[PDB]
RNA sequence: UGGCACCUCGAUGUCGGCUCGUCGCAUCCUGGGGCUGUAGUCGGUCCCAAGGGUUGGGCUGUUCGCCCAUUAAAGCGGCACGCGAGCUGGGUUCAGAACGUCGUGAGACAGUUCGGUCCCUAUCCGUCGCGGGCGCAGGAAAUUUGAGAGGAGCUGUCCUUAGUACGAGAGGACCGGGAUGGACACACCGCUGGUGUACCAGUUGUUCCGCCAGGAGCAUCGCUGGGUAGCUAUGUGUGGCAGGGAUAAACGCUGAAAGCAUCUAAGCGUGAAGCCCCCCUCAAGAUGAGAUUUCCCAUUUCUUCGGAAAGUAAGAUCCCUGAAAGAUGAUCAGGUAGAUAGGUUUGGAGUGGAAGUGUAGCGAUACAUGGAGCGGACAAAUACUAAUCGAUCGAGGACUUAACC
């Protein structure tokens, strides 16, 4: 059970040894370092705090410079935690390379979905339209809201709103190729998010 | 994704051609904010075409410039048109300058409808 | 699609608590010596960035 | 992609000449069949003297489609009309000859006799 | 277009493919991999289209066999093409030759440069 | 199906469909078990179980029903016969006309047939999303625990075990292992396709740029053939996998009351798609306001103590350039400590061989210069143009007790 943070670059395809063609997504994971180590007797749980991508001296304030200077290295841009991981590894300040994964492993990809604005109900919840002819005047509307008796409308009545932008994870996703010197990682499939999105790679729970 | 300016495709192209030609002739015009931000790019591409100085480039530019007289010179009265000014006066001015032939300066809201007016000039 | 009961004064004012309008973002031109809008050409001395236009 | 109410030519030597599909077998709410799928169908146009008569309810396999299939290696194959072959209770055709090319996906579904009888298996 | 994708995928490009443009006859020595057999079958026809960039470029070949027209699409750089030959060099005025889908014989014939 | 006539006649819209569902269990399928006229396969009946599933058409305004073809199955009911300020009006139930019948007649029939106006800008609660204020005994920047709450629990076929157990034969397994699907859900645009009104080309009519050549306006984007970025499904990847604790029906162990027996009285063991977990998401306004790391410190004057204001620190905002975000706020990337946007120079997709000139042909036209020219949104360098200058907000930490600082 090991994990890294990454930056989604794009998506392409590669040919396997058998000749079959598969789609892959390219994730680059350079510059990520170990910052803090949470223990049960100090915080109540065990975790490892990983800082991913460094940024300029400007854009970073004094408190976070102090936090990173509690270890080595410059201020970072993304910081996340990993639970259910061994703590005997991960010396403070040591970097994490993509070589912690081998070809044929199974990972879980976590990220933030692409954003859709104020979206209707045929698109957000996948409902069905009314007839578009035969004298109908009811095309893309939510529907009825229930019986007369309650004098109200129940909860979880699906209605239009802001669609995208939530956190999503997908499981049992295979890893194809690892290239250490380019700090890249090829994963068969697709992961949530737009380009340049933060992607969290971790060993599959199941 | 450029910018629709409250008007259809054929109307929008006609508006852009009018403002681009008005900026070549007078060199200093006052318009709204989005409208100036849009004509900036077309005027700069047109000036690049003038920088090239070819006959093919001249035809490319002539497919955009409105045909109107800038001023008349006594060579014998012979008017000079906007394309002639673009290829003889405006383009040689920025021969040594690569990009950014225009600047935008903000003014303040219009009285009638509160539109944010700016002044755009080619220097 | 029609009001069941008329609105009291308290509820009307409570709704109107947010219908104010904000203060302009202005400061003083170094050359003029009086107020002007930031990132705008001051109309008194007719200058921007210390240069007349 | 063929669902109920679709018409498609027959590509064998039985009496049928045109076939309208009735049902798609293999699921409760299934609504589309492709190359190598069996469908219940009715005979609309038939040739005189054939073994299979007009207005008969038979089940038959799909041989070629307008939108074909993709292989594991990344290649695709598409035909120019929809065709069909009328089969028995087992996977043996009722006719004796087959016209036109046949997709290779019939091998994996154990339609061996049809593939053998086909002039060209692509 | 990304440069990192190009650097990763540059290894698997095929340098042995010839130069062809849509509108000329080619012959494909495609390999047919059974469960425990290896055979090469020949597909010959005119190329209808060629689209994409990089490793993800594909081309389409059209053939009329037994009256029924058959179109088969290949990736350009696939390892399953033993050899690709250019037989003829037709003359066309289009990049996509979709109009041939509605033409029978003696009217779909293509001139030669 | 009825009885009564208690609210509504200063109006409680009445049948079927469509969209959206949600509850009950008297369970249609799937899960567990007892009995069997339970040899095996296939079944019947009852008990525990509501977690998810529970088709597409022909006829009829039809609910219903009959029929065709599938399926593991095509459950029965409640919610103003759920749902018309959500939809349609085929039917009922206005004015026209006609048939059969009744009436002397005007007319009538819950007998039939053809045609017949469906109004409303959401105030309060409710539901779905998004902000501002204050609180949380100093002011801030990040990372988090999880009380609680939503989401998902579906199922087929083939091979092997094995022609084995069983059985006179006919026929033909439970359990176990493997492969691959149906419907549904989430994400994404590398592939197959759709769109793509500031991309490329062909072409008709007419007007214009003084004329030729080359172009422009209008004609649905004039029409036609392609198509970049984005958005997409019918396309692709993945999911409901294995499991733990306590139980229901049921099956048992040990065991007295009742020297025997007994699943019960004390005490233990097995045991379900169900309960609580595992899995995914929200979550400290959880006023019970939690935790960890790091930063700034203890200033100056008025007060009757209490307390007040007034310059600031760490930090944030006004204002400006924007998109990976977006109705508007908000969120994110930047503001010369600069690649945030436009431009410029190189590229890429896409289209398909530009203008000028030359040659061949009487001419339409063809060939060469030349994978040419053009090229919105895509990539990399470059400070050339605009993010100039400033301003505003923002802490000095109450009391009591205990270990001890
Ligand atoms: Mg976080
Ligand atoms: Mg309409
Ligand atoms: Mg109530
Ligand atoms: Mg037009
Ligand atoms: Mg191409
Ligand atoms: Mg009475
Ligand atoms: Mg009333
Ligand atoms: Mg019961
Ligand atoms: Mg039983
Ligand atoms: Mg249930
Ligand atoms: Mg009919
Ligand atoms: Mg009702
Ligand atoms: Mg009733
Ligand atoms: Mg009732
Ligand atoms: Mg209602
Ligand atoms: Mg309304
Ligand atoms: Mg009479
Ligand atoms: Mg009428
Ligand atoms: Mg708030
Ligand atoms: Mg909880
Ligand atoms: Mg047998
Ligand atoms: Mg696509
Ligand atoms: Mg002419
Ligand atoms: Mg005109
Ligand atoms: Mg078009
Ligand atoms: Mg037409
Ligand atoms: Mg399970
Ligand atoms: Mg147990
Ligand atoms: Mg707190
Ligand atoms: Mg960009
Ligand atoms: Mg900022
Ligand atoms: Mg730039
Ligand atoms: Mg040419
Ligand atoms: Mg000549
Ligand atoms: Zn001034």
């Amino acid at each position: 059970t090991k994990g890294i943070l990454g930056r989604k670059v794009g998506m392409t395809q590669v040919f396997t040894e058998n000749g079959e063609l598969i789609p892959v997504t390219v994730i680059e994971a350079a510059q990520n370092v170990v910052l803090q180590k949470k223990t049960v007797e100090t915080d109540g749980y065990e975790a490892v705090q990983i800082g991913f991508e460094d940024k300029r001296a400007k854009l970073s304030n004094k408190p976070e410079q102090g936090h990173v200077a509690k270890a080595d290295t410059t201020p970072k841009r993304f910081i996340r935690e990993f639970r259910d991981v061994n703590l005997d590894e991960y010396e403070i300040g040591a970097e994490v390379k993509v070589d912690v994964f081998a070809e044929g492993d199974i990972i879980d990809a976590t990220g933030v979905s692409k954003g859709k604005g104020f979206q209707g109900v045929i698109k957000r919840h996948g409902q069905s339209r009314g007839p578009m002819a035969h004298g109908s005047r009811y095309h893309r509307r939510p529907g009825s809201m229930g019986p007369v008796a309650p004098n109200r409308v129940f909860k979880n009545k699906l209605l239009p709103g802001r669609m995208g932008g939530e956190q999503i994870t997908i499981q049992n996703l295979e890893i194809v190729k690892v290239d250490v010197e380019k700090n890249v990682l090829l994963v068969k499939g697709n992961v949530p998010g737009a380009k340049k999105a933060l992607v969290q790679i971790k060993t599959a729970t199941k | 994704g450029y910018r629709k300016l409250g008007r259809t495709s054929s109307q929008r192209k006609a508006l852009l051609r009018d403002l681009a030609t008005d900026l070549i002739v007078h060199e200093r015009i006052e318009t709204t904010e989005a409208r100036a931000k849009e004509i900036r790019k077309v005027v700069e591409k047109l000036i690049t075409s003038g920088k090239k100085g070819d006959l093919h480039a001249r035809r490319q530019a002539a497919a955009f410039i409105r045909h109107e007289v800038v001023e008349v010179v006594q060579v014998k009265n012979r008017p000079v048109y906007a394309l002639q000014k673009l290829f003889d006066d405006v383009a040689p001015r920025y021969a040594e300058r690569q990009g950014g032939y225009t600047r935008i300066l903000k003014k303040g809201p219009r009285r009638g409808d509160g539109a944010p007016m700016v002044i755009i000039e080619l220097v | 699609a029609v009001p069941f009961r008329r609105t009291s004064k308290a509820k009307k004012r409570k709704r109107r608590t947010h219908v104010k309008l904000q203060l302009p973002g202005m400061n003083e031109c170094s050359n003029c010596g009086e107020y002007r809008l930031s990132h705008h050409v001051c109309p008194e001395c007719g200058q921007y960035d210390g240069k007349d236009v | 992609m063929i669902q109920q109410e679709s018409r498609m030519k027959v590509a064998d030597n039985s009496g049928a000449r045109e076939v309208l599909t009735i049902k798609v077998l293999g699921g409760s709410g299934r609504k589309t069949a492709n190359i190598g799928d069996v469908v219940v169908c009715t005979v609309k146009q038939a040739t005189p003297g054939g073994v299979v008569k007009k207005g008969e309810v038979v089940k038959a396999v799909i041989v070629r489609t307008k939108s074909g299939a993709r292989r594991q290696d990344g290649s695709y194959i598409k035909f120019d009309e929809n065709a069909c072959v009328i089969i028995r209770d087992d996977k043996s055709p009722r006719g004796t000859r087959i016209f036109g090319p046949v997709a290779r996906e019939l091998r994996e579904n154990n339609f061996m006799k049809i593939v053998s009888l086909a002039p060209e298996v692509l | 277009m990304n440069k990192l994708i190009d650097e990763i995928t540059k290894s698997q490009l095929n340098p042995d493919v010839p130069s062809f443009r849509p509108g000329d006859t080619v012959r494909v020595h495609a390999k047919v991999v059974e469960g425990t057999r290896e055979r090469i079958q020949l597909f010959e026809g005119v190329v209808i289209k060629r689209r994409g960039a990089g490793i993800s470029e594909t081309f389409t070949v059209r053939k009329i066999s037994n009256g029924v027209g058959v179109e088969r699409t290949f990736p350009v750089h696939t390892p399953r093409i033993a050899k690709l030959e250019v037989i003829r060099r037709g003359k066309v005025r289009r990049a996509k030759l979709y109009y041939l889908r509605n033409l029978r014989g003696k009217a779909a014939r293509i001139k030669e440069i």
